This record gives C-alpha cells, sequence and structure tokens, in this order.
RNA sequence: UUAAAUCCUUUAACGAGGAUCCAUUGGAGGGCAAGUCUGGUGCCAGCAGCCGCGGUAAUUCCAGCUCCAAUAGCGUAUAUU
RNA sequence: GAAACCAAAGUCUUUGGGUUCCGGGGGGAGUAUGGUUGCAAAGCUGAAACUUAAAGGAAUUGACGGAAGGGCACCACCAGG
C-alpha cells in the first residue's frame, strides 16, 4: 500500500465493511423487524428438574403459552430489546429434541453440579452435535445451594467432566433472578451459528394450530399453522413439508396481527392453478443303434438371539476374510452366479452406469447436471426476491390436504415446524450419504437391513447399500457397517438439497430408537454405481513351476469353461488366470506370473451391480424414551 | 480415480489391548531401570544383544 | 480460504482417513509444515497441516477421544 | 456363452435438464 | 489379445523411440517422451512385464527395459486397428522360419493375409532388421502389382507387418497331380521371361516359393533376394530357375517340354531393378514449446535419481556388520 | 488465618493390596536412546523436519506385544538466540 | 593448499604491514520495474513472487568404447567329406 496514513486508511476501510455486514445480521433477529429469538432448553441429568429454573427464567413481561404435557412460553422486555420464545424438551424423548432444536436458534443446556451430565442426556448430545448444534450456552443450577468450601471445587470437577465434549466454554450459574438475567443479556448478543440448511429454505414453528374439517368422515381437512417465518421469503406457489408427517400443496397465506411485538384478516396470496409447484413424488407414466451310449456315439424370544449370534459370526468371517463366499457344490456355479462378471481391474475396466438396470430406477428422476442446477437454485433464492411474505412476519397457513393426526399429536405436547421444500424436492431419487458409524452401539448392521434416517427436516424407515467412499466410478459394497470406516449409505429417498446433516438409527426393543450412524448428505445421483463382490476361494494342491493345479473353486467341468476370462489371484501376491480344465470334477490348470507356495490359496473376484431395495415410508413411529440397559 | 481416504485404517483387525499389571512410576520406576542395568551384571564375551531384541 | 485476509491456501490433511472428518463449509484451523515455507518432502506447493476442524483437534478425533460438531 | 453379454440400454430415471 | 487401449500406446511407442538409438532403454526416459501422464506409468510397465510385451535388465549398472519379440508385434497390429485395416484374429497360421503368416479380418468381415517378421547379435538390431524388411517387400509388392504380374495385393506397412491379398491354395511342393500340367507349365515359364522382360530375376525361383490357386493359377511371394539384370551372371541365374522348374515337371509329373524359352530382353519394360510481424497464434506455439522444455529437462533430473537399487545393496551389507561387532 | 472469609500451617475421627487411590506424551532404519518380534496393508492407505520407507518375508505405514526418552508433564506451529 | 599445483597461491587457530573493489546453496535472472547514459542497437544500476536438495571443484579405480592392436577356436570360416 505504501504510505503510512494511506496504509491506515486501506485499513479504517476494511472496518467499515465488515461493522457494517455485522449489523445486517444482528438487526435480522429479536427486536422490531425480525421475528424472535427461540430458546430451546435441554436439563441433560435426570437429578435436574426444568421447572425449578424456567420459573427463574421467566422474569420483562411473560406471555404462558401452553400445550398438553409441554408448557413452552414467550418471554418480552423492552429493557434488553430483545424478543424471546423459550421452548424445554426432555432428553431421551428423541422424537421432540431433535424436531424442535432443528428450528431454534439457541440452545441451553443445563447441568448438574455432582457429576457432568447423565447416559440419557449424552445419547441427545450425540445427536444434536451431529445432526447440527446452533449456538449452545451451558448452565448450572446446583452450586450456590452449597457451602463456599466446596462451591470452588464443584466448579472445578465440572469443568474436567466437561472438557470431553465442550473444549472450552463458560458455565453460567441460575440460582437468582440476576443470575437468569446474566444469562439473558448473553443469549441475546452471541455470535450465532448459521446452520446451513435452515438458510437456504424458508420454515415456520407453530405457535398455534386450527383445523377445519372439510369432512369429517374423511378425516381430512385444512390446516392452520399460526407462526414466524424464519428462513427465507416464504413463496405459496412451493410446496410445504411438516416434519413428521410428510410434504402437501398449500391452498392459502394470509398476514394477520402479530399477537406479541416488542413495542404496541387480510390475506397475503393466493395460489394460481398453473404457477403452482406439483405434488408427484414418482413418475406418472410407468441315427444310432439301441443300446450304445454317447461316447462310443461320435465314431459312429430366543430364534431373534440366536439370529443375533449368527449375525455376530457373520460380521467376524467378513472382516477376517473380505468376501470369502463358498461355492455351492449342489447348484452349478455358473447359475449360482449368473449375473455376475470378472473385472481385469476394479479401478480402471470400463462399467456402463446406464446398463442393466431395474424396474425401480424407472420411477425415479435423475439429475443431468446437479451442481448446476444446485448453483442455479441456490442464487434465485438468494439473488431473487419474490412476491411471498417476507421473515419476521406472524403469518398463517391453509393446507389443503391433511390428516387429523397433525392437530391431535399437537394438543398432547409434540411440535410441528413445517418448512418450504426447494424446486424438485418432492421428486424422488437416489440419495447418497457418507456416514460413519458412531462408538456407541457395536451391534452388528446388515447392509439391507431396515433403518431409520434424518435426512435434515425429513424423517423415514429405508433399505440403504452401504459402500466403500471413493473418487472412482465403481464403488464396492460393504456387507458390514464398520466402527472406524467412513461408508456411503444408498437408498430411495425423495431428493433434497447439500448440505443436509443424516443421521441413522434402529429400532431396538420397547419402541427405543438406537444412534448408529452419523454423518452428511453427499451428492444425490443414481449413476453412482454400488458393486457387490464375491471372491471364490481354490486350492492349489499340485505345484510345478508358473503353472498350478487348482480344485475346489468349482465342481463342474463347464463351470471352468464359464469363468475362462476371469483373471485369478492369489493371497500371497501372485496374479494368474486359467489354463484348461482337467476333471469332471471342478480341477484346472492355472498359469500364473512366478511360483506358488504350498501354504497358498488362489481366489478370483467376480462383481455385479447391486441397486437397493424399494422400502421407502415417509411414516416413522414416535420412540419411547431412551435409557441405559 | 482412485484415491480411498483411510483404507488401511479400516482394513486392519482391531485387536483388543491385553490386560497388564500396572507400571511403577517416578523414583520406584527409575530404581527398576537402574537394576536391571548395573546390578545384576551376566558376562557376555563381546556385548552384541541389546534390550529389546526380540530374536 | 482465510478468514484475516481472504487468501487460499492448500492445506494437507495429516493422518488416514483424517479427510473424511473435515466437511466443506467448516471453520479449519491450519499451520506451518515445519521449515517455515518450504514444501515439505512429497507433498508439492503443500506450506500448510490442517490442525484442528470445528475447535476440535484432528489429533482427537482419530484417537477417537472427541466428536465434531456441525 | 462364456462371459459375453448384450445387455440392453431401454430402462432409464427421467432427468431434469438444465 | 488387446483389451487395453489408452496408455500402452504412448509407453510402448517410447521404448522404441529409445530402441533405434541405444540398447536398454532405463525407465527414466520413458516418463519424460510420454509426458501425457505422470507417475502411474511404472504400474503399466508392471501389466507390460505379464506378457510378452517388454523385458526387464538389471546386468551391472545398465537398469531398464527392452522391447521383445511379440511386444514389437503388438504395436503394428494397434497401428493398424486405427488405420481401419485389422479388427478380429483369424487362427490359420503358417509358423515359417523367416515370417510368420497371421490371418486378419477387418469391419466388414473380409479375410486378408498379415505378414510378421521374424528375424532371430542382441534382439535391438534384431527388431531393426525386420523394419529394413518388410519396407523392402511392400516395395516389390507394389511395383509388381502395378506392372500386370499375379502377386498378392499390397495394402498397409507397419514397421513390420505387411497386408496382402488371401490368395488361399497350396505350395507346389506338397503337390501330387495338376489336371493340366501343359498349360501349368507354360505360365510359369511366361513369368520368368515377365520378369526378365521388367530386368528383374528371382534367383531362387522354385518349387518352394510358389503356390497354386485351385490347380489354375500360380501365385508368387517371398522378396527379399532380388537382384539386378545389370549383374555380370544374370544369364546364369536365369537359366537355373529355367532348369529347376524343367526338372520337376518331369520328375513329379512327368511331362517333357517342347518349348524351351531362352530370351535375354533388357529391356522393353520399366526398370523395376532400381525398385509485429510474427502473429500471436505464433507466438503463443513458440512460447508453449520454450515452457514444455524448460520442464522436461527438469523431470529428467526428477527421475535420473531412480539409484534405488545402489541403496538398496548398500544397506544390506550395514546390517550385517554392526551385528557382527 | 482473615476486614469477613478461603488457602497454607496445626490438628480429633475415617481413610491402601494391586480387577487400586490404575501416568502421560512422544518415539523405537539412520541422524538419535530403543525390535531384522507378531498380525494387517500391497507405490494403495499412509509415514517421513532430512536421508528415505510402501510396488507380497515392510526393522519406517495401521494395529498387538515388547522396549526407550522425558516424567506431572510431553508433543506440534511460528518469532528469535 | 580439496587438490592439480604455487617460491607465491608462503610467512593464517603460533589467526592483526597498509589499503580499494567484491562473493554468501542452485535457479527465477543479470529477468521485470524505476532511474540514468545512449541518434539507435544498447550500456550502467538493478529486485521480488515463486521453485528446487542439491549446483559445483579437485583428484581416483575402470563396468563401457559404436577405440586401437594382438591371439585363439571346424561349438568359426576357408578347401573339402
Amino acid at each position: 500500500e505504501l504510505s503510512r496514513v494511506d496504509q491506515r486508511h486501506r485499513a479504517s476501510q476494511l472496518r467499515k465493511q465488515k461493522k457494517e455486514a455485522v449489523l445486517a445480521e444482528k438487526r435480522q433477529l429479536g427486536g422490531k423487524d425480525g421475528p424472535p429469538h427461540q430458546v430451546l432448553v435441554v436439563p441433560l441429568h435426570s437429578r435436574i428438574s426444568l421447572p425449578e429454573a424456567m420459573q427463574l427464567l421467566q422474569d420483562g413481561t411473560v406471555h404462558l403459552n401452553e400445550l398438553g404435557n409441554t408448557q413452552n412460553f414467550m418471554l418480552l422486555c423492552p429493557r434488553l430489546k430483545h424478543r424471546w420464545f423459550f421452548t424445554s424438551a426432555r432428553p431421551g424423548d428423541l422424537h421432540v429434541v431433535l424436531d424442535m432444536a432443528k428450528v431454534a436458534d439457541t440452545i441451553l443446556f443445563l447441568l448438574d453440579p455432582l457429576e457432568g451430565w447423565d447416559s440419557t442426556g449424552d445419547y441427545c448430545l450425540s445427536c444434536l452435535f451431529a445432526q447440527g448444534l446452533p449456538t449452545y450456552t451451558l448452565a448450572v443450577q446446583g452450586i450456590s445451594g452449597l457451602p463456599l468450601k466446596k462451591q470452588i471445587d464443584t466448579r472445578k470437577k465440572l469443568s474436567k467432566a466437561v472438557e470431553k465434549r465442550f473444549p472450552h466454554d463458560k458455565l453460567l450459574l441460575l440460582d437468582t433472578q440476576q443470575e437468569a438475567g446474566m444469562l439473558l443479556r448473553q443469549l441475546a448478543n452471541q455470535k450465532q451459528q448459521h446452520l446451513a440448511f435452515r438458510d437456504r429454505r424458508a420454515y415456520l414453528f407453530a405457535h398455534a394450530v386450527d383445523f377445519v374439517p372439510s369432512e369429517e368422515n374423511n378425516l381430512v381437512g385444512t390446516l392452520k399453522i399460526s407462526g414466524y417465518v424464519r428462513g427465507q421469503t416464504l413463496n405459496v406457489n412451493r410446496l410445504l413439508h411438516i416434519v413428521g408427517y410428510g410434504d402437501f400443496q398449500m391452498k392459502q397465506i394470509d398476514a394477520p396481527g402479530d399477537p406479541f411485538p416488542l413495542n404496541p384478516k387480510v390475506l397475503m396470496k393466493a395460489d394460481p392453478g398453473r404457477q403452482e409447484s406439483l405434488q408427484a413424488e414418482v413418475i406418472p407414466d410407468p441315427k444310432v443303434p439301441k443300446g450304445t451310449s454317447s461316447y462310443q456315439a461320435e465314431w459312429i424370544d430366543e430364534e431373534a438371539e440366536a439370529k443375533m449370534l449368527e449375525k455376530y459370526k457373520q460380521e467376524r468371517l467378513e472382516e477376517m476374510f473380505p468376501d470369502e463366499v463358498d461355492t455351492p457344490r449342489d447348484v452349478a456355479a455358473r447359475i449360482r452366479f449368473q449375473k455376475y462378471r470378472g473385472l481385469k481391474s476394479f479401478r480402471t475396466s470400463p462399467w456402463d452406469p446406464k446398463e442393466n438396470l431395474p424396474q425401480d430406477y424407472a420411477r425415479i428422476f435423475q439429475f443431468q447436471n446437479f451442481t448446476n442446477t444446485r448453483k442455479s437454485i441456490f442464487k434465485e433464492v438468494e439473488e431473487k426476491e419474490v412476491e411471498g411474505a417476507e421473515v419476521g412476519w406472524y403469518v398463517t397457513l391453509h393446507v389443503s390436504e391433511v390428516p387429523v393426526s397433525v392437530v391431535e399429536c399437537f394438543r398432547q405436547g409434540t411440535p410441528l415446524i413445517a418448512f418450504s421444500l426447494l424446486p424438485h424436492e418432492q421428486k424422488m431419487s437416489v440419495l447418497n450419504m457418507v456416514v460413519r458409524r458412531d462408538p456407541g452401539n457395536t451391534e452388528p448392521v446388515k447392509a439391507k437391513e431396515e433403518l431409520i434416517f434424518h435426512c435434515g427436516f425429513r424423517r423415514f424407515r429405508a433399505s440403504p447399500l452401504f459402500s466403500q467412499h471413493t473418487a472412482a466410478d465403481k464403488h464396492k459394497l460393504q456387507r458390514f457397517l464398520t466402527a472406524d470406516m467412513a461408508l456411503v449409505a444408498t437408498v430411495y429417498a425423495p431428493i433434497t438439497f447439500p448440505p443436509a446433516s443424516v443421521l441413522l438409527f434402529k429400532q431396538k426393543s420397547n419402541g427405543m430408537h438406537s444412534l448408529i450412524a452419523t454423518g452428511h448428505l453427499m451428492s444425490v445421483d443414481p449413476d453412482r454405481m454400488v458393486i457387490k463382490r464375491v471372491v471364490l476361494s481354490g486350492h492349489p494342491f499340485k505345484i510345478f513351476t508358473k503353472m498350478a493345479v487348482v480344485r475346489y473353486m468349482f465342481f463342474n467341468r463347464e463351470d471352468v469353461l464359464w469363468f475362462k476370462p476371469v483373471e485369478l489371484r492369489t493371497k500371497w501376491g501372485r496374479r494368474g488366470h486359467i489354463k484348461e480344465p482337467l476333471g469332471t470334477h471342478g480341477h484346472m490348470k492355472c498359469s500364473f506370473d512366478g511360483k506358488l507356495k504350498s501354504q497358498d490359496t488362489v481366489l478370483m473376484n467376480l462383481y455385479k451391480r447391486v441397486f437397493p431395495k424399494w422400502t421407502y415410508d415417509p411414516y416413522v413411529p414416535e420412540p419411547v424414551p431412551w435409557l441405559k440397559s | 480415480s482412485l484415491a480411498r481416504a483411510g483404507k488401511v485404517r479400516g482394513q486392519t483387525p482391531k485387536v483388543a489391548k491385553q490386560e497388564k499389571k500396572k507400571k511403577k512410576t517416578g523414583r520406584a520406576k527409575r530404581r527398576m531401570q537402574y537394576n536391571r542395568r548395573f546390578v545384576n551384571v551376566v558376562p557376555t564375551f563381546g556385548k552384541k544383544k541389546g534390550p529389546n531384541a526380540n530374536s | 480460504q482465510l478468514i484475516k485476509n481472504g487468501k487460499k491456501i492448500t492445506a494437507f490433511v495429516p493422518n488416514d482417513g483424517c479427510l473424511n472428518f473435515i466437511e466443506e463449509n467448516d471453520e479449519v484451523l491450519v499451520a506451518g509444515f515445519g521449515r517455515k515455507g518450504h514444501a515439505v518432502g512429497d507433498i508439492p506447493g503443500v506450506r500448510f497441516k490442517v490442525v484442528k476442524v470445528a475447535n476440535v483437534s484432528l489429533l482427537a478425533l482419530y484417537k477417537g477421544k472427541k466428536e465434531r460438531p456441525r | 456363452s462364456i462371459c459375453s453379454t448384450y445387455s440392453n440400454l431401454y430402462n432409464h430415471p427421467q432427468l431434469i435438464k438444465y | 489379445l488387446r483389451y487395453m487401449s489408452r496408455d500402452d500406446f504412448r509407453v510402448l511407442t517410447a521404448v522404441e523411440m529409445g530402441m533405434k538409438n541405444h540398447e536398454i532403454v532405463p525407465g527414466s526416459l520413458i516418463a519424460s517422451i510420454a509426458s501425457l501422464k505422470h507417475g502411474g506409468c511404472n504400474k503399466v510397465l508392471r501389466e507390460l512385464v505379464k506378457h510378452k510385451l517388454i523385458a526387464w535388465e538389471r546386468t551391472k549398472t545398465v537398469q531398464g527395459y527392452r522391447l521383445t519379440n511379440a511386444g514389437y508385434d503388438y504395436l503394428a497390429l494397434k497401428t493398424l486397428s486405427s488405420r481401419q485395416v485389422v479388427e478380429s484374429v483369424g487362427n490359420q497360421m503358417g509358423v515359417g522360419k523367416e515370417s510368420d503368416i497371421y490371418i486378419v479380418a477387418n469391419e466388414e468381415g473380409q479375410q486378408f493375409a498379415l505378414k510378421l517378421h521374424r528375424l532371430g547379435r542382441h534382439n535391438v538390431s534384431w527388431l531393426y532388421l525386420s523394419r529394413l524388411s518388410a519396407m523392402k517387400e511392400f516395395a516389390y509388392m507394389k511395383a509388381l502389382y502395378e506392372r500386370k504380374f499375379p502377386v498378392p495385393k499390397p495394402i498397409d506397412y507397419n514397421r513390420h507387418a505387411v497386408v496382402m491379398e488371401l490368395i488361399n491354395g497350396y505350395p507346389l511342393c506338397q503337390i501330387h497331380h495338376v489336371e493340366d500340367p501343359a498349360s501349368v507349365y507354360d505360365e510359369a515359364m511366361e513369368l520368368i521371361v515377365k520378369l526378365a522382360n521388367h530386368g528383374l530375376i528371382h534367383g531362387d525361383f522354385n518349387e518352394f516359393n510358389l503356390i497354386l490357386d485351385e490347380s489354375d493359377h500360380i501365385t508368387m511371394i517371398d522378396f527379399p533376394q532380388m537382384v539386378s539384370t545389370s549383374h555380370p551372371n544374370a544369364e546364369w541365374y536365369f537359366d537355373r530357375d529355367v532348369k529347376c522348374i524343367k526338372d520337376f515337371f518331369m520328375k513329379r509329373f512327368s511331362y517333357e517340354s517342347e518349348l524351351f524359352p531362352t530370351f535375354k530382353d533388357i529391356r522393353r519394360e520399366d526398370t523395376l531393378d532400381v525398385e509485429s510481424t510474427i502473429p500471436p497464434e505464433l507466438v503463443k506455439q513458440k512460447v508453449k514449446r520454450q515452457l514444455t522444455k524448460q520442464q522436461k529437462s527438469a523431470v529428467r533430473r526428477r527421475l535420473q535419481k531412480g539409484a534405488n537399487i545402489f541403496t538398496k545393496q548398500r544397506r544390506e551389507n550395514m546390517q550385517n556388520i554392526k551385528s557382527s561387532l
């Protein structure tokens, strides 16, 4: 830059650019223009009673909203000039915690003084961490309820117990209304962790829900979700997805009066027929003498526990040995491995992505260029403005086709969050998620096992295909989910746009969802080919230099003749290929690069393309509170 | 084209650590380091064997 | 891409399978490699290594001591 | 007859165009 | 057979570049003259040694690779595949002493004959002598076909390979009986006079170099031995070939000659015995050529450090010395 | 003790048998102190300040076991002597 | 003195007779840019970013000569069977 003053002026300009950018982000939240500041509370340990501190937390002005079981409230004060909306969740109740922390702007964790947190709390903590934390603030309760001699050491013992999850964070105690005021102040002025999924879409938390049935006998009618728009500008033409109940097209939006403004009937838009985004999840349009033979003719309760131990041994057989499958001697090997082929090299040798495809692929949607459409959609949300309802506006939504069970469970306690789907998000595709196994569970999980997915705001059961996470075209199928590897789960699911957090759960017993694998959503495409391998073992029992006789790999003669072009390989590293079949039983002469050890094992690799099972249902049962066995 | 990330970490069999008795620490360990080197000396013709030398 | 000025950097991720922890659009603490600005050993034109991902260390994540938030 | 096929390219997913 | 059809072209041609100048070509030189892919050519070489494509040589100081007999054969067929002459392999093979006859089929399905020279001094010189043999044979094959001679039709030549018209029959040495001995005799005697008219003597015009097509048509092959009529002993090689045919038909078919052709006619036919000013587009090309040469020279010196064999030998003795002390 | 406390010091009682009241961080080809041990991987993954290790017996990678250095500290990046 | 060599290239770890210029791994590069001199061609002055484990000097054995001389062999030829 040069020149003392001119060099400094450069720095002065950049300060004014960055300070304006910061002021833009904070005025959007908690105030006269912005919505409220939605704060979720989780007490982590069982000893902690949330009403004990939540009654300190309430006092400004209160507006106690109520449900069946849960009691969440609005807080408003012109002293700090900040609008709040508190929400309280019990850990273990996985269903509620995750579904309303994915809208909550701030999480406030409550912690017991003598221990760190409960095992039940740790379960919910592992989920929140992996589905995406907003802004966390740690709080305690039993600190001032102890003498000064212990009070110093208690906070030190907590810090060591906390470090293993929250590395460096201050703990603010909740005992006095003065202490709680310090906390509110801290929650207001805080660096916001902008969660990527929430920002590109447009969402609502439900403050009040009304049901107008068209026909009560049909048990389907019009919903009236009233709350604040928080994400982007809500467009009526776009579809709307309610979190636990699926996606449905909505009829009408209206903007009534804001029930709680900071300092104290008309419809916004009606949906046209043509501009409307359409509800279509799948594709619409579908001479010899008497006795002589052939040879001479040429001249002329405890059942599941037993199955678990079977799975444990199958996992050991596929961790010690790659994918060693024994050839059947009863059925012909060319028949049992009909659809299998040999690759010269798994990395290089060509395989057509549009070759032999299932009929289930002719029911989904592909992308011509995924990344280009992803850039085009994300630009048309950020750089473009639509005629819809802006953020901060208290609106009411009217949805055309919605079941009674939605309202029924809302009045019980479970919150409704509804987010506007982006373009091409009602359609189905083949979703790919890179996902590592959580150290919590050590249950053997097979490939086409039915699992519970949480692909960011969506919930479903599915049967995935686990794969190698590679950069190449072909991906090798993994028959079991490994404890340390990162793996790609491939499943038919309705197309969502990355980035999105992805969780995997498994229905245990009594209806307990057990977190097995956490990750994220990768690129969504059906062209990503997953390849199942089968390694057939053989035995070299007669060895000459460079050429050897192998048995027990096959049992017929024309089994060897079928897999002639398949290149053999060897445990001790020799690369060969079969020459002649000899016996009527499965014996073969085989050429190699070098001389084989007698201690050796010959083996060929067979490959087929495998596609996932179509087991998509948006309905997933409510889990019971989680506990440790 | 090629490029796995952490291939050899996930392919290796996860062998559990054996349970041995605790090691002595501090002065106690230094005592044991002294007596293993200068006290019970075994005579050798040229000394070619090390401390960890396995075969 | 650094925060404090906006320069682009190629930064080597150390131990095997540590690339899987790092995801696109994440906070990353980068340090030097050791040689004050030389490309260290094998890697060409790479001077920097990743130390932390989203305020937790790669050394911990590899050893399975801590969880990564997102 | 050995490890050779004619496998037709006749059924594919409907692709969204850019 | 040929499955791999990308990097195998560039690596094998790079060997042929070094083969023309030097004996055993080091692996350091190969990657520099095959600059399209860098680093991963060393695993290609390990796939080449699986087949009979290249041979490894680590004698004393010389470390590298040389091209084989069969490896030189694959390179010509790969070039003929791009010229759309060879697609699939026919199995009827007459394995000789100087050359191998391979049946080839094109895109159309029409079967042609392919000649591969197998001359067998180091193997480098043997695979260079086969290059000169095919270029000489194709020169005569073009010269005779244009001048009305009953020879196989020349199609294409690649290094040592010669593609010719498929004339299927039996050589004259293994013929029991001919339906018309006199007409065949007069046909063969005319062809010696025909060559002499063009100023050529066959030299070795025997029953071992003549093929009958359905016992009607005499076909001539093998032409590296041909001499000029300007030679002092021109009539001697002429008369020896005449007497070879004269005796053969009297021996095998018991036909005595009525016509005795001994005419010297040189030459009534063609003598075949001889057989701001600089535009920015150019500036860009010239700058590119300079910048590539600077990078290629630096890559050569990086590859010359591969010595890996020298370090392995030195490490073995040091372990023995420390253990004995 | 102290403004009042806390801590230290001083003291009643309880408080130690190795599955505990369990010591860590780096390393173990050379530089440079300490394994041609065992399994896994097969120029891949990775390591490696530098020299280099890996392309099927890996003293160099991931593990197990064993050992060494420092020790309530010990690594890593950077400025500098 | 690394040495070939050097009565200077000696009187240097037993290091100080006076004094001018000038080098600090190799490249980038004696390049850009500025200044200045030049009718011009150019000269003088003169970087960095970045890249690389080397760039080199002396000496020494002789794997290879597409170097030269000899000598030998019906597993070579010549005259032959």
